[PDB]
RNA sequence: GGAAGACCGAAACAGUUCUGACGUGCAAAUCGAUUGUCAGAAUUGAGUAUAGGGGCGAAAGACCAAUCGAACCAUCUAGUA
RNA sequence: AUGAGAGCCUUGGAGGACUGAAGUGGAGAAGGGUUUCGUGUGAACAGUGGUUGAUCACGAGUUAGUCGGUCCUAAGUUCAAGGCGAAAGCGAAAAUUUUCAAGUAAAACAUAAUUUUGAACGAAAGGGAAUACGGUUCCAAUUCCGUAACCUGUUGAGUAUCCGUUUGUUAUUAAAUAUGGGCCUCGUGCUCAUCCUGGCAACAGGAACGACCAUAAAGAAGCCGUCGAGAGAUAUCGGAAGAGUUUUCUUUUCUGUUUUAUAGCCGUACUACCAUGGAAGUCUUUCGCAGAGAGAUAUGGUAGAUGGGCUAGAAGAGCAUGACAUAUACUGUUGUGUCGAUAUUUUCUCCUCGGACCUUGAAAAUUUAUGGUGGGGACACGCAAACUUCUCAACAGGCCGUACCAAUAUCCGCAGCUGGUCUCCAAGGUGAAGAGUCUCUAGUCGAUAGAAUAAUGUAGGUAAGGGAAGUCGGCAAAUUAGAUCCGUAACUUCGGGAUAAGGAUUGGCUCUGAAGAUUGAGAUAGUCGCGAUUAUCAAUUAACAAUCAAUUCAGAACUGGCACGGACUUGGGGAAUCCGACU
RNA sequence: UUGAUCAAAGUAUCACGAGU
């Protein structure tokens, strides 16, 4: 049916403090457990899309996790995308040159 | 078939509000939230977000232009009227 | 522990099953409309998606050629098509109208 | 109820133990002129509020 | 008991340390279950064949406590 | 294909006609039949502003703690006839 | 039964009916403040009684690092002394107030470009260190024990890091993260030096250089409808186990089958990337439109797995279903936990895109990585070391809030008063459905009583004729009501009016016709010994050949109060006027 | 033409040294 399930903390109305879900026991029970908020990623920034590599999280727990987990091997590794990066090194590339052959 | 017989987008405000005012908003929405040709990302992907503030959906540049059409006939007047006019001053 | 009362659902595994037979369905019982009965939205989405199942594995067994799927896609996207019957005959007669063409 | 603070968890234990009745021996002193009690709280016929 | 080990050698050297108070064994009719109660962690060998108790039981570090049920 | 201050409807609310049920009640305004909206000018729990000749009012002099053409509480107040 | 004495309440035995999962049910908020519990009871108290009570008498009863106040800041209190007022104090975007800088390991010779309001309160509904599971008492449990993790801070131990060579080892090798180099008699000599290695890439790995300055995100969302998966709630099918009924019949209607956090490994739904490649006879793709020489289909890969699934958790864990045996006792012991499927927004969840919009959908505490000149590590015959973002051991974590009602008996309604009260879970059937009628699951009989068929009233009705005459007036009240099939008038701003009106049709029972999914089926020649073993693909094949499948249709025979949506859900209609446009 | 730059180099003469 079941036996209905109350709530266990202090907070009852609907709200973003708790999302919420029904696991069951070794009883049949089902106590009403609630989960954190959800976890997602770091962007490019200049892109702005959801960035590839990186592991679901928030910033909260997020210092105890290793180094492998918070990014990769590049400059900006979890500040751009590679899409992000190859457009912008060349891009002043060809300028600083310019720049050569416009100071002569 | 052809579906309604004159006022096309607006059908949803029938009966309401007047005849010339029914039309006036038509006049002023099949232009507003249709397709563009962007001048810059070269496909059919504008529509709009507020009064004047279009984004494409592909390849991101956003431009600031008219608020019903793209840009107006207002407009690129002004961006007509500023160019011949520049070569003027220094020159 | 005062042992319970039956609940029996005797009586509902002979209407759930005399439907297989349909005895209980004919006008006198269809108190809502037959439109949210069973939707468009979803009588649609089933007989729509079930051609494209049939679809793909004739697009890529050998079957029917590659260019013959957007001149007929645009049927499945139009309506002419009420079984997956009708379409086979329609591929029976236009890949024999191809056949002895060539 | 259930999220009181430290006064009115200190303030309700006076108004607590203040609901006794009389000392079941104090009318023999002298001059015994207390029968029972002034303050003498029930919680539907008395409020508390201050 | 949030780890298992399915080496032997680290499941003896494991064994020897500040922690690893006691060992907790259990005769199923399917396997046997190697649990030994470690301060953060605890470590479990699953063995099944019915023989290699013996010689991997003592093979211990003589102080242990046994919790033998069976 | 599911958009609109679109429709009939339920807990949410409102309060129309019966001028029906008690009118020393169930009540210093409610019950029972009936009726309207019901995906927005919607409905709402908490926090905070606004002050007595003023606050606030999708405007009736409504509402401001059962009081509202000026409250509410002590005085000059045994105020005058 | 008990009680001096019982229609109650006070029980416990039956067993009748209600509350119907948008309850009279289980637990949360505000407010209550000892009501919750046992024990004991005489009188007022319970608009009747009273043996029990929300009354007294008398005793106990609320345990935390993880639930939460606590920090952050929101509209805003105007709350440093620039100012004004006779003073109190100011229906005040106090932005002017030597330095009104927080400061910053800092350098002489106002440490250097830097910081504008200095301060604080303000949310047990927003932001936010981290946990749950089983049992347990006279009433307490994410708190107590049993057992199983984590966080924050502190401390400690190990932990890339010893080279060519040659100590081990003839050398090939090996401690040595990978030594070379010219020279030299080889080099022994000399010189050269490690602040990690992988992939074409996306990125990967157990750890491997922040002290500051710097960007860049997260922290950070509104609301609508959505295909994909999953969770649990249920439902049918089958093994099990034990309960249900028996005149009669029923391979039958029942309970019950479970596995939490935190972990490791497999690890696809699924969009977006990488390599290739160069598509028009355009092509791919969804419920849609979205997509493409700014690289589409492909071929493989990358990363997110929230998701699952086995194994850790799992003492037949514990639990539960029952076994047996023990006066029996905190006992004993036996057995079970096995599979498929089918669907739903009678609910939540990650993910995917689109939608209205002069409606663009909060701040900040705390936090990552990157950038950055300096600076500090930093020998190769090694000793290592590492706020090391690694493994792992000791070590504490204070403060208070916790019992109960949570409203037809603990609130406010002067009261135990049909009255207004914030949200949470939310079942069987019929059915459009969270309707409305009905039962399981939980719980209630609590509304003064046994009696008695007068009016009038109070509400629920039918009444032969005619049918508005009635009365201010068609107002109470009656017909209509669901769905399918047509059939739709004038006026229109051409979106209506539209359910117009005006109609037919509608059980039960017995059947055929249709709407899908997985293996397609699979010749042919021989082998071993029909068993076993080895292969191309047209026709097939339209509900092929095996197999399982939802549920809504589309008809037809036959039959019954001649009643058919049988109660419930639920519309009377039509020309005109005059308003006001409308919601 | 959606990167980006801060934190003295250069120079000069003195310190023109200390240690050595």
């Amino acid at each position: 049916m079941v036996q209905r399930l109350t709530l266990r903390r202090r907070l009852s109305y609907n709200t973003r403090s708790n999302k919420r879900r029904i696991v069951r026991t070794p009883g049949g029970r089902l106590v009403y457990q609630y989960v954190k908020k959800n976890p997602t990623v770091p962007r490019c920034g200049q892109c702005k899309e959801k960035l590839k590599g990186i592991t679901p999280s928030r910033p909260s727990e997020r210092p105890r996790m290793s180094k492998r987990l918070k990014t990769v091997s590049r400059t900006y590794g979890g500040v751009l995308c590679h899409s992000c990066l190859r457009e912008r090194i060349v891009r002043a590339f060809l300028i600083e040159e310019q720049k050569i052959v416009k100071a002569l | 078939a052809k579906r309604t017989k004159k006022v096309g987008i607006v059908g949803k405000y029938g009966t309401r509000y007047g005849a010339s005012l029914r039309k006036m908003v038509k006049k002023m929405e099949i232009t507003q939230h249709s397709k563009y040709t962007c001048s810059f990302c070269g496909k059919d992907s504008m529509k709009r977000a507020v009064v004047g503030i279009w984004s494409c959906k592909r390849c991101k540049r956003t431009v600031a232009g008219g608020a019903w059409v793209y840009s107006t006939t207002a407009a690129a007047s002004v961006r007509s009227a500023v160019r011949r006019l520049r070569e003027t001053k220094e020159q | 522990k005062k042992p319970v009362v039956v609940h029996s659902r005797y009586r509902v595994r002979k209407n759930t099953e005399a439907r297989r037979k349909g005895r209980h369905c004919g006008f006198g019982k269809r108190k809502g409309t037959a439109n949210a009965r069973m939707p468009t939205k979803l009588l649609w989405m089933q007989r729509q998606r079930v051609l494209r199942r049939l679809l793909k594995k004739y697009r890529d067994s050998k079957k029917i050629d590659r260019h013959l799927y957007h001149d007929l896609y645009m049927k499945c996207k139009g309506n002419v098509f009420k079984n997956k019957r009708v379409l086979m005959e329609y591929i029976h007669k236009k890949k024999a109208e191809k056949q002895r063409s060539k | 109820a259930a999220h009181k603070s430290f006064r009115i968890k200190q303030k309700l234990a006076k108004k607590l133990k203040q609901n006794r009745s009389v000392p079941q021996w104090v009318r023999l002193r002298t001059g015994n002129t207390i029968r029972y009690n002034a303050k003498r709280r029930h919680w539907r016929r008395t409020k508390l509020k201050l | 008991m949030p780890r298992e080990i399915k080496e032997v050698k680290d499941f003896l050297n494991k064994a020897r340390r500040s922690d690893a108070r006691a060992v907790k064994i259990k005769k199923n009719p399917t396997n046997t279950k190697f649990k030994i109660r470690c301060s953060r962690f605890l470590y479990t060998l699953v063995v099944q064949d019915k023989e290699k108790a013996d010689k991997i039981k003592q093979s211990l570090p003589p102080g242990l406590q046994v919790k033998e049920v069976k």
